[PDB]
């Protein structure tokens, strides 16, 4: 009764039979923005269905020397769909996520990874290896779409912080001897209520594994990892011609 | 006291112990909050909550 | 108007209860039971785990009186730490003419930029105080002027300029034989929360390698300049140092995230040193001893 | 409270909450004013005041 | 003459039923039932 | 009078005259305390109390 699961919103539903169990990032659900938050005046628009669906992003091969990866929510959905569509004509916009991760494994391969949320994720550099010049990321490594980006020192995060402690934030691991996807529902975190979508991306999805994956050789080599999201109780607003970035 | 509602902290039912001189509330001593915690939106923040006596994954 | 049924048709987990001590711990004895188990937990779920003392171990009664008041946030942020020195000396390249413009960024000493790095978004009041002494440490009979420039306001290009007028400027005037001045400061910001990581950009447009400057720049935390000049038309005869200790007061302080382990490197970026990424913790020799 | 009415504010129904030490008034405090405006007086003195809906040409 | 509740709060599981003849068979029918089985014991 | 119970003195049924400013219970006046001794733990800590009239070893 907690194995197994169904998650349909939208016209596109997907069955797990081997959950560990969903968290509510933060213990409250994605909501509209009240008329005590609301400071632009204009209606806003409510797609409702045409949204609000899980979008299958990408495929990441996960082998045994594996660092990890992250995608910058919402910027792998400016390119998709309808909610690519209606977050390039509308300059401020809000939304939810449910956020699915799935990655499949035998009953004889191990390992584990660390699926977890950051909000206001922001990426340092090596700062010229020594660390004292100042450069910046560039815009591939801040915002990588939904191609994703590999971390390249996981133990810092890219940004200084340890990922010790990143399960301080809303996480839940995908060991493959229990389960096989990892569900985090995600509410709208942000200081002012509507915010634009091309150039803040409210939260980060690091993808880490831990503890190393391991099978002997003679079964299965490519264990992929695949994220699925769908945007729950999204709105727009500000409506003008289309931008890509 | 008939000061302006100017402190970062109004968004709460109960007020809090501050003396104030002036006429803003910024101003204000920090005082004591009221000692209110949940940790239930950290640490468990599942959708449906399992106790403590059963197995998790039933 | 309608008579479509889809249209007419179309919230926290959590309870905060109040905490004013650490939970007691209530009689327990030993159980022989099978079926539930206290122990066994799921760390996959990502919830922590909730098996408490009882359930473990045999314990007694203890009525636990042990305040929860020092760790609430008013409590740990409430303390004046530096957050800006300024220098005025008499000779030099840095600000040789008795003015300085510090723009407001307290995240350039890394004891209060730590705790505030803690929480992404914070709300909260700020009483700052300008401690000011000549670089020996002495106490001249000096007069000066601190002021407040807002981002629009113009700023002061000289000693002896027009904008130290202050007609709507906030200013101090304090002279050194003074105790510090100290003004409280309220929440500016346009947004709701001074948030201490951006992670985008300000403006649109393509995004080159010229203009990657802006990246974590959100014009919602800068807000503004504080200058500093010695009042007079001719040179004061005194190197200066002015120091800046905030502590901040009514704060609110939302979304936690990991505490920062790698040096600090530069203002308004997490920029860390890529060979010498040192370990967060001490080490030993081998795991099976100490 | 027993001071002069000697502040350059007098002439209003409602006082001001403006704290005192001397028995001068125009010595008190700016304190905080009634925030009434009156935008019509500037924005349409019109002599027959015609209203939004309508065509102001008629 | 003590305050702590640790001290003031510090058995067979069968019966022995009278059987004097061995125990009678009711009248059984089939059975076509899943769920419950009572051959498959756990030794 | 909102202050915390900070001080080292509490811990009796009576409080003291202490006049204090801020905050925190430690922070006040030492104040006046209590004249209530007990000499008998200390002069005849005795299990069974004898008497000054009677002699101490009947
Ligand atoms: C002029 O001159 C010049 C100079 O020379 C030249 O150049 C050249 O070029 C060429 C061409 O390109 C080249 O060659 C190539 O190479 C490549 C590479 O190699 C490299 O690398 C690798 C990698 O690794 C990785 O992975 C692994 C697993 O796999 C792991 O373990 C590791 O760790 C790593 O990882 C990493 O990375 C990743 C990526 O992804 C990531 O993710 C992670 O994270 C990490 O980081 C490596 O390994 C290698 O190594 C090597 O070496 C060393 C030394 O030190 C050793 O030790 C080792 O062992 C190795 O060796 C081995 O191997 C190799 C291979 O690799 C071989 O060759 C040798 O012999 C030995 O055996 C390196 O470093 C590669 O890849 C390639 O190969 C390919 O091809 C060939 C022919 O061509 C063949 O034969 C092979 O087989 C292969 O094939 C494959 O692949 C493909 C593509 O990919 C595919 O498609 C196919 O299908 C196949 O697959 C298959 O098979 C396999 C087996 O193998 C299996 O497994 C699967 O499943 C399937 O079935 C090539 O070779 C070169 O290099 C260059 N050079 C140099 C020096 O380098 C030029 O060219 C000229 N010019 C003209 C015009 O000519
Ligand atoms: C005579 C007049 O005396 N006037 C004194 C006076 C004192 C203080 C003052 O404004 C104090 C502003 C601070 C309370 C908050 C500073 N903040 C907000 C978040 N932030 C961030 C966020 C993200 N990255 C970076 N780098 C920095 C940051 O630095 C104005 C006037």
């Amino acid at each position: 009764s907690d194995r197994v699961a169904q998650l349909t919103i939208g016209n596109s539903t997907i069955t797990t039979q081997e959950a560990a169990n969903i968290i509510v990032g933060y213990g409250e659900w994605p909501s509209y923005c009240s008329d005590d938050d609301a400071t632009a005046v204009d209606k806003p628009t409510r797609p409702d269905v045409s949204v609000n669906r899980f979008y299958t992003l990408d495929t990441k091969l996960w082998e045994k020397s594996s660092k990890g990866w992250y995608w910058k929510f919402p910027d792998v959905l400016t390119e998709t769909g309808v909610f690519g569509q209606n977050a390039q004509f509308h300059y401020l916009y809000r939304s939810g996520f449910c956020i699915h991760v799935q990655c499949n494994a035998s009953k004889f391969h191990q390992g584990a990874l660390l699926v977890a949320i950051l909000p206001e994720y922001v990426i340092g550099t090596v700062a010229g290896g020594t660390g004292t010049e100042d450069s910046h990321p560039p815009y591939i490594q801040t915002q990588p779409g939904a191609d994703g980006f590999e971390l390249q020192h996981p133990y810092v995060l890219d940004a200084g912080i340890p990922i010790s402690q990143l399960t301080v934030c809303p996480h839940q691991w995908i060991n493959l001897r229990t389960n096989n996807c990892a569900t985090i529902i995600v509410p709208y975190m942000n200081t002012l209520p509507f915010d634009s979508a091309l150039n803040h991306c409210n939260f980060g999805l690091l993808v880490v594994p831990i503890s190393p994956l391991d099978f002997d050789q003679g079964a299965t080599p490519v264990i992929p990892i695949t994220i699925t999201l769908a945007p729950m109780c999204s709105e727009f607003a500000g409506l003008r011609q289309a931008v890509t970035q | 006291s008939h000061e302006n509602s100017n402190s970062a902290t109004e968004g709460s039912t109960i007020n809090y112990t501050t003396i104030n001189y002036y006429k803003d509330s910024y101003a204000a001593t920090a005082g004591k909050q009221s000692l209110k915690q949940d940790p239930d939106k950290f640490a468990n923040p599942v959708k449906d909550i399992f106790t403590e006596m059963a197995a998790p994954l039933k | 108007g309608d008579r479509v049924a889809d249209m007419i048709e179309s919230r926290a987990l959590t309870q905060a209860l109040p905490a004013p001590t650490g939970q007691n711990t209530q009689v327990s004895s030993h159980r022989l039971d099978t079926g539930e188990v206290p122990a066994l937990q799921a760390a996959e779920i990502g919830a922590s785990s909730n098996t408490s003392d009882e359930s473990m171990i045999e314990t007694r009664c203890v009525l636990n009186s042990h305040s929860t008041a020092e760790t609430t946030l008013d409590s740990f942020f409430s303390r004046a730490g530096l957050v800006g020195e300024i220098d005025l000396p008499l000779e030099g390249t840095t600000n040789p003419s008795g003015y300085a413009n510090w723009d407001i960024d307290i995240t350039g000493y890394a004891q209060m930029r730590r705790k505030v790095e803690l929480f992404t978004y914070m709300r909260f009041d700020a009483e700052f105080t300008f401690v000011a002494c000549t670089p020996t440490g002495q106490v001249v009979p000096q007069l000066l002027q601190y002021m407040f420039v807002p981002p629009g306001a113009p700023k002061p290009e000289s000693r002896e300029s027009l904008a130290w007028q202050t007609a709507t400027n906030p200013s101090v005037f304090v002279k050194l034989t003074d105790p510090p001045a100290q003004v409280s400061v309220p929440f500016m910001s346009p947004a709701s929360a001074y948030q201490w990581f951006y992670d985008g950009y300000p403006t649109f447009g393509e995004h080159k390698q010229e203009k990657d400057l802006e990246y974590g720049a959100c014009p919602n935390n800068m807000m503004g300049t504080f200058s500093v000049r010695t009042v007079g038309s001719s040179k004061s005869k005194y190197a200066l140092v002015v120091r800046i200790y905030m502590r901040m007061k009514h704060v609110r302080a939302w979304i936690p995230r990991p505490m920062r382990n790698q040096n600090y490197l530069f203002k308004a970026n997490p920029n860390y040193a890529g060979d010498s990424i040192k370990p967060t913790g001490t080490s030993r020799n081998a795991i099976t001893t100490l």
